[PDB]
């Protein structure tokens, strides 16, 4: 029902940010987690998968720097940047999956991520 | 150098032409225990898409005899034949059909566009998309019970966040390749205290 | 794979009817999802499955394709749709989104 979105601030180019998502009116545990960015005056672009069960998949760019990860007690998702570049500034969404039967339904209201100076 | 007559070959011809196959949430098994293995009669089928042996070599099958051979049958999709294999993940890998890491057996998987389509859409085959929880190793999942997404308890009838688990490949001769029928057959060799009784001819 | 969508030169009148193409490379499913995104916002989920309008959105967005042609249709594009429009196959492990339309008011 509800995605809030939290994190996001100036980092170095080689700084690690941590992006959170807190659900509410559903669990986090039992859906499909998707992380999609927007660079700024860009498209839409496909980040992070993450599954019911526990396997994570991710973009050619992002594979071996970004780590999504689930906290059931919090049901909380979170989104850990180890190594940053200057293409990851962009707008972070974090969406309730409902591949095949509806796609990315719940959106949270995105996290900006600057890497500079 | 004489041997005795070659009488009981193994039934490899009804795993692999079929008239049906099943769907991959609910595989089929067969189970192969008395006949010398030809293995030869595989190759008289259609060129295979892929032919991936994992634990013993392609050309030694006739060489090793083996307690018990289990054949598994079902259709994926072309984008699905990379999942079946150890350690890999995805929709199917983790919720349909599951190999262990260590895997002694040949996965061979070939194109079924003419039998397995329809121009109106073949809407048999099935597979699952919802699951609490990865697969454990060969464990089958037959389930028709409402998945639930949200925190309201669903009783069983479908709804908003109340989802069946299934969904069905609508497998048609206008897909791409990655999505037309593709039938899978994987041999598991097993090695157990009893005698080998799958031999080769 | 490829899911091209048609340019972002898309500027009508209040009521007119808009038709935003998609096209895949190769056939796909009619698994095809449409997202209205506009600025500042997070992008809104329409019609899933090429054909079924999400609850909450207007009856004007019509979604109608198969194979390799999709097509996303407002019957009359009033004020409150200047916003981007995405395709995205709802079934790709490597999420594949579509260049976004840009709806304009004339
Ligand atoms: C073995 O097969 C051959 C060829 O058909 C036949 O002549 C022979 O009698 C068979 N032997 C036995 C023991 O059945």
């Amino acid at each position: 029902v509800q995605l809030v979105q939290s994190g996001g601030d100036l980092a170095p180019p080689g700084g690690s940010l941590r992006l959170s998502c807190e659900a509410s009116g559903i669990i986090v545990s039992s859906n499909y987690m998707t992380w999609v960015r927007q660079a700024p005056g860009k498209g839409l672009e496909w980040v992070s998968l993450i599954f019911a069960g526990g396997s994570t998949f991710y973009a050619d760019s992002v594979k071996g720097r970004f780590t999504v990860s689930r906290d059931n007690s919090k049901n909380t998702l979170y989104l850990q940047m180890s190594s940053l570049k200057p293409e990851d500034t962009a707008v972070y969404f974090c969406a309730r999956d409902l591949r095949e039967m509806g796609g990315l339904d719940f959106w949270g209201q995105g996290a900006l991520v600057t890497v500079s100076s | 150098v004489r041997f005795p007559n070659i009488t009981n070959l193994c039934p490899f011809h009804e795993v692999f032409n079929a008239t049906t196959f099943a769907s991959v949430y609910a595989w089929n098994r067969k189970r192969i225990s008395n006949c010398v293995a030809d293995y030869s009669v595989i190759y008289n089928f259609a060129p295979f898409f892929a032919f991936k042996c994992y634990g013993v070599s392609p050309t030694k099958l006739n060489d090793l005899c083996f307690t018990n051979v289990y054949a598994d049958s079902f259709v994926i999709r072309g984008n699905e034949v990379s999942q079946i294999a150890p350690g890999q993940t995805g929709n199917i890998a983790d919720y349909n059909y599951k190999l262990p890491d260590d895997f002694t057996g040949c996965v061979i998987a070939w194109n079924s566009n003419k039998l397995d389509s329809k121009p109106s859409g073949n809407y048999n085959y099935l597979y699952r998309f919802l699951r609490k929880s990865k697969l454990k190793p060969f464990e089958r999942d037959i389930s028709t019970e409402i998945y639930q997404v949200g925190n309201k308890p669903c009783n069983g009838v479908a709804g908003p966040n109340c989802y069946s688990p299934l969904q069905s490949y609508g497998f048609r001769p206008t897909y791409g390749v990655g999505h037309q029928p593709y039938r899978v057959v994987v041999l598991s060799f097993e090695l157990l205290h009893a005698p080998a009784t799958v031999c080769g001819p | 794979i490829q899911m091209t969508q048609s340019p972002s030169s898309v500027s009508a009148s209040i009521g007119d009817t808009v038709t935003i193409t998609c096209r895949a490379s190769q056939g796909i499913p009619s698994w095809v999802a449409w997202y209205q995104q506009k600025p500042g916002k997070a992008p809104k989920l329409l019609i899933y499955g090429a054909s079924n309008l999400q609850r909450g959105v207007p009856s004007r967005f019509s979604g109608s394709g198969s194979g390799t042609d999709f097509t996303l249709t407002i019957s009359s594009l009033q004020p409150e749709d200047l916003a981007v429009y995405y395709c995205h196959q709802s079934d790709s492990l490597p999420g594949i989104f579509g260049g976004g339309t840009k709806v304009e008011i004339k």
